[PDB]
RNA sequence: GCUGGCGACCAUAGCAAGAGUGAACCACCUGAUCCCUUCCCGAACUCAGAAGUGAAACCUCUUAGCGCUGAUGGUAGUGUGGGAUUACCCAUGUGAGAGUAAGUCAUCGCCAGCU
RNA sequence: CGGAGGAGUACGAAGGUGCGCUCAGCGUGGUCGGAAAUCACGCGUAGAGUAUAAAGGCAAAAGCGCGCUUAACUGCGAGACCCACAAGUCGAGCAGGUACGAAAGUAGGUCUUAGUGAUCCGGUGGUUCUGUAUGGAAGGGCCAUCGCUCAACGGAUAAAAGGUACUCUGGGGAUAACAGGCUGAUACCGCCCAAGAGUUCAUAUCGACGGCGGUGUUUGGCACCUCGAUGUCGGCUCAUCUC
RNA sequence: CCCCGAAAGCUAUUUAGGUAGCGCCUCGGACGAAUACCAUAGGGGGUAGAGCACUGUUUCGGCACCGAUGCAAACUCCGAAUACCUAUGAGUACUAUCCGGGAGACAGACUGCGGGUGCUAACGUCCGUAGUCAAGAGGAAAACAAUCCAGACCGCCAGCUAAGGCCCCAAAAUCAUAGUUAAGUGGGAAACGAUGUGGGAAGGCAUAGACAGCUAUAGUCGAGUCGGCCUGCGCGGAAGAUGUAACGGGGCUAAAACUAUGUGCCGAAGCUGCGGAUGUAUACUUUGUAUACGUGGUAGGGGAGCGUUCUGUAAGCCGAUGAAGGUGUGU
RNA sequence: UAUAAUGGGUCAGCGACUUAUAUUCAGUAGCGAGGUUAACCGUAUAGGGGAGCCGUAGAGAAAUCGAGUCUUAAUAGGGCG
């Protein structure tokens, strides 16, 4: 007989909503374990890191900063 | 201006956006010949399914 | 032309080494009355001030010493069609990583004070 | 029925907030005190920690302390993620009450992702609902909450083990035992290199450590043919082919 | 008779060869460009490859570090091609979407590519992805669901081609040019072995005379000789049971084999020509006339019909100048 | 599946998606903001019989309201209309 055999349930994470996108306020941007994203202007961060928008507009990745952090925001 | 494409083979077994580019095209059957605008658009579906039309300018 | 505060940017910008500045600013500095402080300590935080110093620290300059940046060409990989099955070859499109030449001792915005 | 690990919890602080602080290791010195306790100063350094497994994260530290505290609130909720259903997840913002801050503000449990159980039937606290002639009441409804290792974890009952060679029916070559088939790990046969053995001398005869094949006899692997039947271990009789 | 046309998946199940929701089919209604292909533009990644900066692992030196050197599904200082999401746009296409009636199906198979498992075994098994079969005929492969070419509305004693072929069985070149092979290699196989024969690059010695043989380095002898490297095609290694049986056969050697190049031709139910039928759409501003595009099909869904018995129409019409039934012929 | 998988020796005759009720959808006909009778009576397919049913209003567990209603302290927000 063989130990192994277990796995857990898949969960969904990564990017819903990529660059030149436009999003209503309120829209998940990224679901992610942990902060592999950064909240930029007009983003919000959740409880489990999600980012979401609190803006009307167009979604816009970046990298700025001295630690070199990957930003998500909303332009209007 | 404007160019001639030409099936030559078959389409029944291609690639599901090989098909789509014979019809985007225009072309029906194997023989079948179209006058199409030379633009960027209609050279990426002629460039596309290459091996199986012959183009003349 | 120097000094302080707040930003843009986040190594071609940093680290290290050497050098320089006290008019103003800054820093060290004097004291522990009152405000306030130490799981003890006026070391830090805080208050009251000007006897000293540019030593330390901060800033500015110099250096390719570590670091960082980095071509061109070639190689690996790879979409489509064809040919072969230790997994390669041809046509076409694409094209790294490493390494080589080489570069770098940053570049800008607002406010205030001195000469 | 592939390779590796965890869970069926914990915490009134290990939650909220304001303020504050940086780990680990090494080298020097210093009573017991040393490999390693505590003190002091320096060097390069996140290699420490995060209640717990791993992963993704963590300087405004999400790591570590102190004072005050209960937002581990009530009514909700634009808009999204995920999704057969039933479910699950994130959420700005509005109103009331509150905690900590001088204040701008932060707080709808804990860095996150496991720590779980539908419906039925009942128990408990409330309630401006209902109340079989009428007034009540009993009972029922609504809101809050309690009882399952229903772990075969979408849970057939509140409640259940075996034998049949005395056996039987409906089916399957969807699926085993025989023979056939594919394969050749195993089996058998052959070859390559050659330490050495052979009084000297690898190859008269053997031949270690290693390498490459052939056959389709063995033990096997697979489940393609046959379960509306291909019906036998050995002996007897009679054979036919390979080298 | 006509039209369209699947699935063998996901989730749950005392469920596993049943069933339910979803996915996939069909019919009606609504609505039209909201859809797709391709081109530009924006975007995230951690795979292929690579690397040693972390975690592990490895070899040799120097004094845990330092220097050279490898490896990794559960390592990453790096990092594509594709794929995926969004916006704009040309051309082409009856495309997307919504609301309802009816389903079937939830045993799949092979092949190529990326993998787990197994022995880098199996016509093995489990996933992802694409094609074919399933539910698909025709031609090629001797015969051969799953390979290659190609998608059958009907008819023709017309033509052009695809894959594949052109000496005979058997349609078309005993075609042309230049080379290679002597093994019937072609028309089964390895490590390894060998003066088989082509081609190429370099090296050593040589008419003050090289190699072999011969005469006891000297000596006759009178041109090349010696040893490796790369590469084309061949040879051995090569033993089985019914009968040649490992080109389909005959047969094939300046080929009818192999390599390269060029002219022709044969070759399918593909394409074209002529005749006919049918579905849908667009126009004729009734039509039943033109144009364009369609007509392989299992489970299924939709549409349109032929015949049989009985009732009315029918106290009608046909019938001994012969009904029904049986048996031939023609159309 | 030519299969060496099933069934059929042959011919003639018989042999398998029906009937009743309820319900939903489509087509068609009458009437139309209305439509329609059931049992029953009836020299009887006529004519009577309006009890009942469907449509015309929803929200809420319900009392209750009603183009609104429920939730709530809320006229906010939100769900069904």
């Amino acid at each position: 007989s063989t130990k192994n055999g277990r796995d857990s349930n898949p969960k969904m994470l990564g990017v819903k909503v990529y660059g030149g996108q436009t999003v209503t306020a309120g829209n998940i941007i990224v679901r992610q374990r942990g902060t592999e994203f950064h909240a930029g202007a007009n983003v919000g961060m959740g409880r489990d890191h999600t980012l979401f928008a609190t803006a009307d507009g167009v979604v816009k990745f970046e990298v700025k900063g001295q630690f070199g952090r990957r930003y998500v925001k909303v332009e209007t | 201006k404007t160019i001639k494409v030409t099936q030559t083979k078959s389409s029944s077994h291609r690639l599901k956006n090989h098909k789509l580019c014979l019809q985007g095209l225009g072309l029906r059957r194997i023989g079948h010949t179209v006058e199409v605008q030379d633009t960027p658009s209609n050279r990426g579906m002629i460039n596309k399914v290459y091996y199986m039309v012959s183009v003349e300018e």
